[PDB]
């Protein structure tokens, strides 16, 4: 498991970030899910869409200007909030006109305990 | 043939009336992956801003050169950072470190509570082993013995490795001052029953330690019989061991021998 | 080229306007929907964002669209890249909405033909916290002299590490500030060391009593080091001589259970700041 | 990076509806057509890229525009629009590993259509949204191996509340003996004018929603099949531009309409290969030849004295039931629900009361 395993305490704003390997291709989609299926939030440039039961009050999006890094900060951490977070990059190539997309998924273990 | 309209005059806010120069008490204290904001920067000065801040990377926040500095590293060297608890950050200049900003000095910050994450247990162990031990720092360095709340795979491994590595030295010869601070902290630092150095090497020590570092606690056979005689005249440190400070007392011998009210 | 430069004001909003731009050819005649700005934005266009209908032409100062926000309200909004804007050079600040027959392809064709259209990007302001960019102000509002116009990262009752370095020296200058004690309550190593040094130099003040009260259950080492250093310089002190470096006999004895039977001092503890951990916690059960 | 053709596709789909009691959601139809591009490939991909004016390079920035528009639509608590999407693929279908690694969290679900093919789909849709009885037992068969569902919910509290007072109206034109519909009257300042589409007068007024950049545009005139045929995004923008503020004494009915519509033809002319089993090249999803049989739209709209509640469901299934096609009514008015910033059109149709 080369992915980092970050640990924090309850109430501390945990910051989880990803850097896309392919910086040349236009970023169409940033995504943050919790395994196995639930989707936490969706990001397109500066705009953010919330799925399931999630709002800006609970989990924020403090990377609106930077595209090379996607970052989520979770405030008021809870043992329920502790889990494995999947962070997804969807690029398309704007150089030519093709149908192939680029997908980059990175996992990160967020462990919260007293 | 053209309806012209001059744009309204621009009122500049605080978000644009800045320069990274003369902003150093805001850039230096920061955390990882946080966008602390500096004013617009020209393309020529950016390199300088990059050189002064190696842990920071310039990110093009907005138009007109509006950029922020994102911290992705903590380049804190052990012989400078953990040697002094005061230094949250230091500055290099002409090959010398300092605690005050200067023109051209390169910033180097430190991990938060770096002694709580165990980055320095390797270097601090080999620095103040003797002849340079500081009663301030290397005594507070053992505050982590019960304050390590890292709860991380690397951190716990570092803590256990440090425990064993220093237990080797405290087994060879207790007279090391760092080991003295260790047995000072060992009263309740790790739960209440995690101390057994009594029977490993401290069970059989040199005869000089009988007369120099454990006087009435580790006695000879005749003194062993005399110690328990009467009603605790040699139990705890009444007779002559009271003059000797309570530095190296066996933990089992501590509660047992030293319990005089 | 352009023959019909007709304008059409918006009955719904004076800002939104139309241009019935007719040209030399019947192919090039367009009802371009362009909207200027005359409002002053004391509110939010979208939650957390302000998007004035002004959009800077490439090669213009960022100040022009910072005016449309009241200076009091614009103390928190940072300008970033927005969606690309097409404008009218003759009337700068124009925002050409793409609709119906007019398209960015046609916009690019018109730009190539003549200089009536200028590129740029929409002014996108996002609300972050206040911005602290002057060395005096970071020293000011972390010390709580002016609890205004600075980010909560420096104004969270010292819940973070963003103003520990300066206030180490600030508290070295004067430990009497209650905000200094509030910062010390944050339980941070720089505060630990600076207060240990201050107490070692000056334990006589009451600033050390609350410090040792705060730190003792968690960290022993800083308090013990300060107590050891302070007594060395002032050995004959009327209160230091209990259970410390200057006892009656040679060396420094009575460090541990020997303090349990002590009655002349360390019974009605006037100030537990003169004693280490062993001299108090074990003392209570003795 | 535009969605003008995206909305124009739904507008065209609404135009071809030949009915008098119409309640249609262009946004749902456009969403289905636009987001069926992910499993599309080859001929069907170019057909779906031609129906909405989106070149191959512009694919992906258009998705940023769509998601940003969805976020902007969900920016308030008094009014909000929810958009949900689900897909169901037969277990005998072996979807591509890359497609599953990419879009399996965006509503993909696996089940065989031979056993209990409807109740599970209904439960899933009711879990992920607020629509129930969306799928009936006659809508899926053993042949079917693929199902698609899209759902739109709009709730908007009026910016200017409609005072509740006793008023009713009656109609006597035809098709009914006597029918009474509740009415109300409010005096308030609103933006409404008298514009001509093509030498035809029309009174059009905009009703806003509280804490929302959404509006409901009402047009009243004599021959409004002409008005329906003359609907574009540009025309609606022009009408909003021209309609200006004045004091109005507006009388409106508290109408509630339900609609079910077959979209097969009107979603079929521009995408012939999406329904033909011999040309449906959906290779980004699976290698096997999978095609789409039929599609159906269910719409509900309620206009009250406090706000509007609208629901829509677009379904891609095998077959379904039919709906009446001849419900004639006189003196109606056209309503259009439009977000001013994004330019999306969510619901439009006609009424029967006035
Ligand atoms: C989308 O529509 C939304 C409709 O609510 C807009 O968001 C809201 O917009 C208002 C202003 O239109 C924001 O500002 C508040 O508005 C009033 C100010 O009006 C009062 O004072 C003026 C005189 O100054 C007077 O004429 C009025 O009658 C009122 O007495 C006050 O409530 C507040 O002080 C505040 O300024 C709202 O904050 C805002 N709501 C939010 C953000 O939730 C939004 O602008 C529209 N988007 C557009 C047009 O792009
Ligand atoms: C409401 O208005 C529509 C459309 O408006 C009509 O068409 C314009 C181009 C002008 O001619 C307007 O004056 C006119 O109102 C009416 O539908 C249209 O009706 C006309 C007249 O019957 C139809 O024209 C016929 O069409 C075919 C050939 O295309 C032949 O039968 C005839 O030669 C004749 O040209 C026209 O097709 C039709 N358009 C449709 C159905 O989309 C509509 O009747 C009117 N309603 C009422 C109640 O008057
Ligand atoms: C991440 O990107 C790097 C940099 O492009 C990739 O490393 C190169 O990948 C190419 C792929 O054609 C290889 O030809 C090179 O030999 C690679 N170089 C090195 C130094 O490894 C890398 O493969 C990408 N992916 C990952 C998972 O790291
Ligand atoms: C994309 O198209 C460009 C056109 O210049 C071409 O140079 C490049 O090789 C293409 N890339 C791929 C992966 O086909």
């Amino acid at each position: 498991t080369p992915f980092p395993q970050t640990s924090k305490k309850i109430g501390d704003d945990a910051t989880l970030s990803c850097n896309r390997n392919n910086t040349n291709d236009y970023v169409v989609m940033s995504a943050w899910y919790k395994e196995p299926n639930s989707i936490i939030l969706l990001a397109a440039k500066s705009d953010v869409l919330y799925f399931d039961n999630y709002t800006k009050d609970k989990i924020s999006y403090d990377s609106p200007y930077d595209d090379l890094v996607t970052t989520i900060t979770i405030k008021s951490l809870t043992a329920r909030d502790a889990g494995t977070y999947v962070c997804a990059f969807f690029m398309t190539s704007t150089t030519n006109d093709t149908d192939k997309v680029d997908y980059e998924e990175y996992s990160t273990e967020l462990i919260v305990n007293t | 043939e053209l309806p012209k309209r001059d744009p309204p005059p621009g009122v500049p806010t605080d978000e644009m009336l800045l320069n990274v120069d003369k902003m150093h008490d805001v850039i230096a204290p920061a955390k990882l992956l946080e966008y602390v904001h500096i004013g617009p920067l020209a393309k020529d000065k950016e390199d300088k801003v990059k050189k002064r801040y190696p842990e920071f990377r310039l990110v093009n926040t907005g138009p007109g050169g509006l950029s922020a500095l994102l911290r992705q590293s903590y380049a804190g060297t052990a012989p400078n950072c953990c040697r002094t608890f005061q230094r949250t950050h230091y500055w290099k200049k002409d090959g010398k470190i300092s605690d005050k900003y200067e023109e051209g000095a390169v910033l180097e910050s430190c991990w938060p509570d770096v002694h709580d994450t165990g980055k320095c247990d390797v270097d601090l162990f080999d620095w103040c082993q003797g002849d340079t031990f500081d009663r301030n720092i290397c005594h507070q360095w053992i505050g982590s013995a019960f304050n390590r709340a890292d709860r991380t795979v690397e951190g716990q491994q570092s803590l256990i490795n440090l425990y064993n590595k220093m237990q080797t030295l405290c087994s060879k010869d207790a007279s090391v001052p760092i080991c003295e601070s260790f047995l000072h902290h060992l009263r309740a630092h790790n739960t209440e029953d995690s101390k057994e150095m009594i029977d490993y090497i401290l069970r059989q020590q040199s005869a000089d330690f009988k007369q120099k570092y454990m006087r009435c606690s580790y006695p000879t056979r005749d003194k062993l019989e005399e110690s328990l005689k009467y009603a605790e005249p040699r139990e705890c440190w009444d007779p002559e061991c009271s003059n000797a400070n309570v530095n190296f007392l066996l933990t089992r011998n501590y509660n047992n021998l030293g319990l005089c009210n | 080229t352009l023959n019909r430069i007709k304008i059409a004001p918006g009955i719904a909003d004076i800002r939104d306007k139309y241009m019935e731009l007719g040209f030399n050819y019947p192919e090039y005649n367009r009802a371009v929907k362009f909207a200027e700005e005359s409002y002053t934005y004391y509110y939010e266009t979208s939650p957390g964002e302000i998007k004035p209908k002004f959009c800077l032409i490439d090669g213009m100062s960022i100040d022009h669209c910072s005016s449309f926000i009241v200076p009091e309200f614009a103390k928190q909004y940072v300008l970033i890249h927005g969606e690309p804007c097409s404008s009218f050079k003759f009337r700068p600040g124009s925002l050409i909405y793409y609709q119906n027959e007019v398209t960015p392809e046609y916009i690019k064709d018109l730009k190539h033909a003549t200089d009536y259209i200028a590129s740029g990007q929409r002014c996108h302001f996002i609300k972050k916290d206040y911005l602290l960019g002057d060395s005096d102000s970071v020293a000011k509002c972390c010390s709580k002299t002016n609890t205004k116009h600075c980010p909560k990262i420096f104004n969270n009752n010292y819940k973070t590490e963003h103003c520990d370095d300066f206030m180490t020296g600030f508290c070295r200058n004067d430990p009497g500030n209650p905000n200094c004690l509030e910062w010390l309550r944050a339980k941070r190593k720089p505060a630990m060391s600076t207060y240990s040094d201050i107490c070692s130099k000056h334990m006589d003040a009451r600033y050390c009593s609350e410090f040792i009260r705060i730190i003792r259950p968690d960290y022993f080492t800083f308090g013990d080091t300060a107590l050891y250093v302070f007594c060395n310089d002032h050995k004959g002190n009327r209160n230091c001589w209990c259970a410390n470096y200057p006892k009656s006999n040679s060396g420094d004895k009575y460090l541990g259970p020997r303090v349990c039977w002590l009655h002349e001092c360390t019974d009605e503890s006037r100030d537990r700041k003169w004693l280490y951990y062993n001299q108090d916690v074990q003392r209570t059960r003795c | 990076y535009r969605l003008q053709g995206f909305t124009n596709a739904g507008i065209v789909a609404y135009k071809n509806i030949q009915d008098d009691n119409i309640v249609f959601s262009p946004f749902g139809y456009s969403f289905s057509m636009f987001m069926s591009l992910l499993p599309a490939s080859g001929n069907t991909r170019i057909e779906l890229l031609k129906t909405m004016d989106l070149r191959k390079r512009d694919l992906g920035p258009a998705f940023t525009e769509l998601i940003s528009g969805l976020a902007k639509l969900k920016t308030s608590k008094y009014t909000y629009t929810d958009l949900t999407y689900q897909s169901f693929v037969d277990n005998t279908v072996s979807i591509k590993p890359s497609y599953y690694q990419q879009y399996h969290r965006f509503g993909l679900y696996r089940l065989n259509f031979r056993r209990d093919a409807v109740n599970k789909i209904n439960s899933i849709v009711e879990r992920r949204s607020g629509m129930s009885n969306v799928v009936d037992s006659n809508m899926l068969d053993n042949n079917t191996l693929w199902a698609i569902i899209n759902t739109i919910y709009f709730k908007g509290i009026w910016q200017y509340p409609f005072d509740i007072t006793k008023t009713r109206n009656a109609s006597f034109t035809n098709k009914y003996g006597t029918k009474t519909v509740p009415m109300m009257n409010v005096v308030t300042k609103l933006q409404g004018n008298t514009i001509t589409i093509d030498d035809e007068e029309y009174d059009m007024v905009r009703l806003p929603y509280k804490d929302a950049n959404i509006s409901m545009y009402l047009a009243i005139g004599d021959n409004m099949t002409h008005f329906t045929d003359s609907i574009t995004a540009a025309k609606l923008d022009y009408w909003s531009f021209q309609l200006g503020n004045k004091v109005y004494n507006l009388k409106l009915p508290k109408f509630s309409i339900e609609n079910k519509r077959d979209i097969k033809s009107i979603a079929e002319m521009m995408a012939p290969s999406m329904f033909n089993p011999d040309n449906a090249s959906f290779k980004h999803m699976t290698r096997d030849p999978l095609y789409i049989y039929k599609m159906f739209q269910n719409a509900k709209i309620d206009v009250d004295e406090q706000g509007t509640v609208a629901e829509a469901s677009t379904i891609m299934v095998a077959t379904a039931r039919s709906s009446p096609e001849k419900l004639e009514f006189n003196t109606p008015f056209v309503f259009i629900i439009r977000h001013d910033i994004t330019g999306f059109i969510l619901f439009m149709g006609k009424v029967e009361s006035p």
